[PDB]
């Protein structure tokens, strides 16, 4: 779904993942967790409403 | 008759010309070839001569 691609020099990133619309789709859903599997098998997030 | 003035001369020359030191300079262009640098990155540079 989301690849990362870096430099040559870069070797330390700390990404912000942020629901804008979860508002929303709290009129939709009744619960929705998103989970985003990280590079080899680590999950490093957690997305609710 | 004559009186002779009793002066006599000796003389010399020093030659200063130049100035003591040249700073021959290479300069350095640090992302360099072959290498990359990225925005809020973090390391080390070095150019040995
Ligand atoms: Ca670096």
């Amino acid at each position: 779904w989301i690849r990362v691609v870096n430099q040559s020099d870069v070797e330390n990133v700390k990404l912000e993942i942020d629901w804008v619309n979860a508002n929303q789709a709290a009129n939709y859903f009744d619960y929705a967790r998103i989970l985003v599997t990280g590079p080899n098998g680590q999950v490093k997030g957690y997305l609710s409403l | 008759s004559v009186t002779s003035d009793r002066t006599y001369y000796g003389y010399g020359d020093v030659s200063v010309k130049n100035e003591p030191v040249n700073v021959v300079v290479s300069p350095f262009s640090f992302p360099g070839a072959n290498a990359s640098l990225s925005s809020g990155g973090q390391g080390v540079f070095k150019k040995p001569d």
